[PDB]
């Protein structure tokens, strides 16, 4: 089936640029058509039109000098650029793949915009482990704590159990604080604690701060 | 351009529930209507090409119809996963889309009360003054069950928020995120803290305790 790449994240002041991408694969974009479309969590679902097959170009009335459309057919590759993003231009962006071109059918990875009041934050580490009945249970679920920090992107990583992505974590939700919170849990084999060190860490991406630590037991009887 | 709605604007449903949904309009938008369906977390599907043409990759379980200022879908078998929401929008070159009010869609099992869980909270909650309580809420439907926070088991006005979150067909239940606010002081006074849950699947009062110490 016809696949695509999608790119984009804009964290800009009222009025934000920034260019974009979106290429799709398996097939020449010079006879198949797409157009990007608005997925924004709680404002709800918008969309875009394309040129040459429904003709033209579909931006809002205000949005219509706002946002800009070319296309690269050689390059099979599809970019979008704004120059003045609005005040609740404030939302995560996909595209919908079209085979009769008014239906969407496959989409890709997405593209998020953000323009908040709020400057760049990192939370800390508050890694989280059940008490020592591990010493005889083989597994068991961890914990960590993350709150009060600038825009969703959190990622937290064990050295043991399953792969990078077994960690349940996701994007947070903004209110109108501007702050974000979630949490980690975690659940691995703990007989890895005699063969394995352990690491924790908030690997938090608009932080611009990177330190690692490790991990030991509670050690109540110290 | 034009209004548009649907009839209703949530139902409930069950397991093989044929369900009969309506979309009406006050001018007719000749065959170029399209119904759509909307699963959280999950791109939307167009349904149905003119009034009940089937396309590629979709069971033939649907069924649409209705003609002039009404348009109808029923589809014939519902799979659990049919719990959704469900928009309708037109087809024309008038660059505009119109797309009507969804209808939440439920799946209905019966009237069941939620589970007890708890994680301790975090550092900032300890340094900021306010003084929280954590039980995490979760397996219960339907969505309103009320919940209130009894200190020392005493009921108050307030002191409750609420955030509702989706269906998990992993448990066929919902789950409730909530927000508790209180000032340093009545943290002192008070020696055990819980929460309540006013569901309508409840016969007789219930209040939880859990040991700190455990894990």
């Amino acid at each position: 089936e016809v696949q695509l790449v999608e790119s984009g994240g804009g964290l800009i002041q009222p009025g934000g640029s920034l260019r974009l991408s979106c290429a799709a694969s398996g097939i020449t974009v010079s006879s198949n058509y797409m157009s990007w479309v608005r997925q924004a969590p709680g404002k709800g679902l918008e969309w875009v039109s394309v040129i040459y097959a429904g003709g033209s170009t579909f931006y809002a009335d205000s949005v219509k000098g706002r946002f800009t459309i070319s296309r690269d057919n050689s390059k099979n590759t599809l970019y979008l650029q704004m120059s003045s993003l609005r005040v609740e231009d404030t939302a995560v962006y996909y595209c919908a793949r079209d085979l009769d071109y008014y239906g969407m059918d496959v989409w890709g990875r997405g593209t998020t915009v953000t323009v908040s009041s709020a400057s760049t934050k990192g939370p800390s580490v508050f890694p989280l482990a059940p008490s020592s009945k591990s010493t005889s249970g083989g597994t068991a679920a961890l914990g960590c704590l993350v709150k009060d920090y600038f825009p969703e992107p959190v990622t937290v990583s064990w050295n043991s159990g399953a792969l990078t992505s077994g960690v349940h974590t996701f994007p947070a939700v903004l209110q109108s604080s501007g702050l974000y919170s979630l949490s980690s849990v975690v659940t691995v084999p703990s007989s890895s604690l005699g063969t394995q060190t352990y690491i924790c860490n908030v690997n938090h991406k608009p932080s611009n701060t990177k330190v690692d630590k490790r991990v030991e037991p509670k050690s109540c009887d110290k | 351009a034009i209004q548009l709605t649907q009839s209703p604007s949530s139902l409930s449903a069950s397991v093989g529930d044929r369900v009969t949904i309506t979309c009406r309009a006050s001018q007719g938008i000749s065959t170029y209507l399209a119904w759509y369906q909307q699963k959280p977390g999950k791109a939307p599907k167009l349904l149905i090409y003119g009034a009940s043409t089937l396309q590629s990759g979709v069971p033939s379980r649907f069924s649409g119809s209705g003609s002039g200022t009404d348009f109808t879908l029923t589809i014939s078998s519902l799979q659990p996963e049919d719990f959704a929401a469900y928009y309708c929008q037109q087809v024309n070159s008038y660059p505009p889309i119109t797309f009507g009010p969804g209808t939440k869609v439920d799946i209905k099992r019966t009237v069941a009360a939620p589970s007890v869980f708890i994680f301790p909270p975090s550092d900032e909650q300890l340094k900021s003054g306010t003084a929280s309580v954590v039980c995490l809420l979760n397996n219960f439907y339907p969505r309103e069950a009320k919940v209130q926070w009894k200190v020392d088991n005493a009921l108050q006005s307030g002191n409750s928020q609420e955030s509702v979150t989706e269906q998990d067909s992993k448990d066929s239940t919902y789950s409730l995120s909530s927000t508790l606010t209180l000032s340093k002081a009545d943290y002192e006074k008070h020696k055990v803290y819980a929460c309540e849950v006013t569901h309508q699947g409840l016969s007789s009062p219930v209040t939880k305790s859990f040991n700190r110490g455990e894990c």
